[PDB]
RNA sequence: UUUUUUUUUUUUUUUUUUUU
RNA sequence: CGAAGAACCUUACCUGGUCUUGACAUCCACGGAAGUUUUCAGAGAUGAGAAUGUGCCUUCGGGAACCGUGAGACAGGUGCUGCAUGGCUGUCGUCAGCUCGUGUUGUGAAAUGUUGGGUUAAGUCCCGCAACGAGCGCAACCCUUAUCCUUUGUUGCCAGCGGUCCGGCCGGGAACUCAAAGGAGACUGCCAGUGAUAAACUGGAGGAAGGUGGGGAUGACGUCAAGUCAUCAUGGCCCUUACGACCAGGGCUACACACGUGCUACAAUGGCGCAUACAAAGAGAAGCGACCUCGCGAGAGCAAGCGGACCUCAUAAAGUGCGUCGUAGUCCGGAUUGGAGUCUGCAACUCGACUCCAUGAAGUCGGAAUCGCUAGUAAUCGUGGAUCAGAAUGCCACGGUG
């Protein structure tokens, strides 16, 4: 009956940010309205194989982009013509450059994210994905964690129909600030209305 | 050579020193019976050296920062209480039995959200 | 007695900031005075970090925002020079302003 | 409520070292201000003494004895019905009762100022004419008689 | 076995020292079971409750020493005798103590 | 009234010394109750528009007046925010 | 196993679809 | 009430004057340098004129600051349902919570540890009982104390002397308040009584609290099918010639009725007239302002100062010493009404808010029966703040004779 993040509560403890930087008095305004846009952008040029973790650092108001995505070589480009446009987009709404940093997603059966990117591309196939939901939960599982519960709510049938499904393919300590947890979402439509499937991936106790 | 003490009550804001004897009781510039003349509260101030015979052995001079007769009466009582206390331990027993030896802490678990005490549990003889 | 209202976001930084004064400004001249602090905004500090609109995501944090008087009984150059040439460590707000 | 933790402890009068006159005041009081009232309670034991020109604060006791009562009567229904039984206010509350009736007589008993309000009405007390005493005497009258009916 | 349980706070370690006192005493001679029992050797059939219920309901072989209050049919082996005190248990477990060492072999 | 007179003010508020308050540092003098030139103030109370102190102000960080806090340069709806990004230093729990 | 401290208080309308 | 200003006011509404891409804001099409000053009209929106101006790159290209008219796309509003849901808040709650990963007596709504003996104020603690233990409440991190410990000396701030031209004045040094950062010390500690030398409860060694020492605080599941539906955050659904946006007026208060919330007036445990002893809680450059000039005063002027103990707004009211009434509707009652004036304003008058002198409506202790308020707590005894071009008696928070 509560949602409850385990993250942003404790950046410091095993949780690191989607943002850390410095703007004195007057200068917060055009910094967190870029803070928006960028994080638009990086988004759609990298959902061929998504962005886990999406990490706006500022040296100096200019912008150290730190990108994990589970796989590079396609945002590199055929080597370094994507990563002169991206620096160029990135840079162009803040007015000050943006240094584009890429990381890899290593595995993304063990992820803070990829395990919602897995569960909403199925609902772009329009036929019954339930044959693939709980089964594509339990191969990532295979491959990590200890617990995992996943809830989707959304348009998941026909005509008139909304309703909101649970599921448990382990325990879940569901606040724990100190266990190895993530909280994430991630979100589809199917020609009706939304599916925004939501996760609690009890990883690991410390 | 020389003793002293400092207080906090009712709100003075007052300290006194002790000099080597001759009995009296000044503050700053006039004696106890001119700063204190009609407040019943006057006797004291000068109670607990009295005892231990002050006459030619000790010497009392006050001083203030915020005047407040009916609080200052009590402030130097604390005081004194430090004064005395590096002049003579065998005081110490004295102080206490008397009450003098105390200062100013105390509510007793009162009232917070409505109900008059406040930290005593529900309570039976069997339920 | 021009008051030179040295402060920083940690105790660590001004600490540092104040010990070369109380020392070098004080060469030839004046007692210079350092440590004698100001109301310390030991506070606590609270953001939205919430990835949705769920339970808190708040991330409570302390400060110490410390901050003291040196004082300088005379302007007297052939002593204080020492804090006009400090002028590098731009980390410590001065406030030297009277 | 199981504590000990009840009554009022406070310190004894600045002249003659009892509680009597201290708490006697400190119920006269109507409004706060104590010092000055307790300089005019001195002065009620002064105007007192000019009957005589002697210690007629050695009299203060005789009259407050014709004051002093045993019973008092509480909320008490625990036969279906209004049943008083009295039982005794205990040995403290004695003359604590007493300066309750003295002061309620003295706020309006039309004597010639504050202190001779207080020195007739002890006056009174001390000859039973009091109407502290009477005050007393009708619930003795009343409760201390329903002891023959509990 | 070493000196690390006294760590935190003593309060925190006597919190175990109690739970030791209502364990060792309870458990004491099963503290590893890293598999389940084979047999049951038995003294009592209604204090010790449970100990028969379970057997039978696995199908367990039971060694059990009894009186004229019994159920002998929920037991593999009866052994007709007084059931309690220590002189009766003792004519029988210094043959079953030997027994379950020497026939190792 | 929602974005409103914004086109009037923005025309002329920022003369306000123009329109009276360095314009007056000779005529305007004289023409005081300590002074008593009768005949000249009310030759200079004609911009009516203009004539300082008068600002119907902008309140910004809200795209429409829902009143303005004057002592905080917010509208009258807007404090919750101040607990999670600390534009109130005040701003804790409360005295009720 | 004596258990009368007054007798009464209008209809509604709550009510998160559904096979499992 | 929302309304913390229903007479420019965040506009209801009574209207009249404009509109329905409207006030605000884009993507291309052809083009423009951006603004200062009065005069007459007009209730405001808006209308008719007269003069004065011409910026930065500079590929002389493309435009900027920055203003246009003409295209196609195209703009919006507290409208409540708690019932798609999440934050958030509450009075219940400082109960020591529930129900569960497995098990299994109950098919399932029964809780299944609350059972059987005893023991504590206490689910207190010895066990037992077919019951585990899993972690989110637990174990407690806190703020302010309060007493101090070092480093300190702060506009602070003065031990003991140095000059006094009598003011910590300016020499002059480090006891302590103060200011205060790092932090720190009180435990059944040892003494008597208590009983099972359990329990814990009393007094006390010793204390700045004592058996949470106090005061703030967090406020778990469970929270009424209660809210925040008038910033919430958003799923299902609004009206759109419209619930969209420009602008001048005004009138909410009447008066029979109550009924109360809030105000008081009924005189000496009162005040009245002259004179005397002590605190501070606060807010403070859309700022706060002394000394000092003119004063019957609301209220004018001069202006040092003062950014956080320096400037200022309190010179709390009580109380105390000496005089005057003599129980007297007054000397006290501001109900109020004769005239006189003001700080702003388009604005207060059929609409206020306060001032100076004349006065003087109910007045003399009211019954029944709506709950204030147990402690350092309600009689009693004050000062501040915001909304906001602004007058709340609302409320809001800590001091103190008591």
């Amino acid at each position: 009956g509560q949602k409850v993040h385990p993250n942003g509560i404790r950046l410091g403890i095993v949780k690191p940010w989607n943002s850390t930087w410095f703007a004195n008095t007057k200068e917060f305004a055009d910094n967190l309205d870029s803070d928006f846009k960028v994080r638009q952008y990086l988004t759609k040029e990298l959902a061929k194989a998504s962005v886990s973790r999406i990490v706006i650092e500022r040296p100096a108001k200019s912008i150290r982009v730190t990108i994990h995505t589970a796989r590079p070589g396609i945002v590199i480009g055929k080597k370094g013509e994507d990563v002169e446009k991206l620096r160029k987009v990135v840079a162009d709404i803040a007015g000050v450059p943006a240094q584009i940093n890429i990381a890899e997603v290593r595995k993304p059966e063990l992820d803070a994210k990829l395990v919602a990117d897995s569960i909403t591309s199925q609902l772009e196939r329009r036929v019954m994905f339930r044959r693939a939901m709980k089964r594509a939960v339990q191969n990532a599982m295979r491959l990590g964690a200890k617990g995992i519960k996943v809830e989707v709510s959304g348009r998941l049938g026909g005509a008139e129909i909304a309703r909101t499904e649970w599921y448990r393919e382990g325990r879940v300590p569901l606040h724990t600030l100190r266990a190895d947890i993530d909280y994430n979402t991630s979100e589809a439509h199917t020609t009706y209305g939304v599916i925004g499937v939501k996760v609690w991936i009890f990883k690991g106790e410390i | 050579n020389q003793y002293y003490g400092t207080g906090r009550r009712k709100s003075s804001a007052a300290r006194v020193f002790i000099k080597p004897g001759n009995g009296k009781i000044v503050i700053n510039q006039r004696s106890l019976e001119q700063y204190f003349g009609r407040e019943t509260a006057r006797m004291v101030v000068r109670q607990p050296l009295e005892l231990v015979d002050m006459v030619e052995k000790l010497d009392l001079y006050i001083t203030v920062k915020g005047g407040g007769i009916s609080g200052q009466a009590g402030a130097i009582r604390h005081g004194i209480t430090r004064a005395l206390m590096e002049y003579d331990e065998s005081l110490r027993s004295e102080l206490r039995k008397a009450g003098f030896v105390t200062r100013d802490a105390r509510q007793v678990e009162r009232k917070k959200v409505g109900l008059r005490k406040a930290r005593r549990r529900p309570q039976f003889s069997k339920r | 007695r021009i008051r030179i209202r040295l402060k920083a976001f940690d105790h660590r930084l001004i600490d540092q900031a104040t010990a070369e004064i109380v020392e070098t400004a004080k060469r030839t001249g004046a007692q210079v005075r350092g440590p004698i602090p100001l109301p310390t905004r030991k506070e606590r500090f609270t953001v939205l970090i919430s990835p949705h609109v769920n339970k808190d995501a708040r991330d409570q944090y302390e400060i110490r925002t410390h901050l003291r008087l040196v004082d300088i009984v005379e302007p007297t150059e052939k002593t204080v020079d020492a804090l006009m040439r400090l002028d590098l460590a731009a980390g410590v707000d001065v406030q030297i302003s009277l | 409520r199981r504590r000990v933790i009840g009554q009022r402890k406070i310190l004894p009068d600045p002249k003659f070292g009892s509680e009597l006159l201290a708490k006697f005041v400190n119920i006269l009081m109507v409004d706060g201000k104590k010092s000055t009232a307790e300089s005019i309670v001195y002065s009620a034991l002064e105007t007192l003494a000019q009957r005589s020109g002697k210690s007629e604060l050695e009299a203060f006791e005789v009259a407050l004895e014709n004051v002093r009562p045993t019973v008092e009567v509480k909320s008490r229904r625990v036969g279906g019905s209004t049943y008083q039984v009295p039982v005794e206010v205990r040995p403290v509350r004695r003359n604590a009762l007493a300066m309750r009736w003295i002061v309620e007589a003295a706020r309006k008993r039309g004597d010639k100022s504050m202190a001779l309000r207080l020195a007739n009405e002890l006056s009174d007390a001390a000859e039973n004419k009091g109407t502290a005493v009477k005050k007393r005497e009708d619930v003795h009258r009343m409760a201390e008689a329903n002891k023959a009916f509990a | 076995q070493d000196g690390t349980f006294d760590k935190l706070t003593k309060k925190e370690a006597l919190m175990r020292t109690r739970e030791l006192e209502k364990l060792e005493n309870s458990l004491g001679g099963i503290k590893d079971m890293g598999g389940l029992p084979d047999a049951l050797f038995v003294i009592d059939a209604d204090h010790e409750h449970i100990a028969i219920k379970e057997a039978n309901n696995l199908g367990i072989p039971v060694f059990a020493i009894v009186d004229t209050n019994s159920d002998p049919d929920g037991v593999d082996f009866v052994i007709p005798g007084n059931d309690d005190a220590i002189r009766a248990v003792t004519l029988y477990l210094g043959a079953v103590a030997a027994t379950v060492r020497e026939g190792r072999s | 009234a929602k974005q409103s007179m914004k086109a009037r003010e923005v025309k002329r508020v920022a003369l306000a010394d123009k329109y009276f308050a360095k314009r007056a540092e000779l005529k305007a003098i004289i023409s005081d109750v300590n002074d008593r030139w009768n005949a000249v103030l009310k030759l200079q109370t004609l911009p009516r528009d203009s004539s300082p102190s008068r600002q119907r102000n902008r309140c910004r960080q809200t795209g429409r007046p829902h009143g303005f806090l004057r002592k905080f340069g917010l509208s009258r709806i807007k404090v919750r925010e101040a607990a999670m990004r600390g534009e109130i230093p005040g701003l804790k729990k409360a005295s009720w």
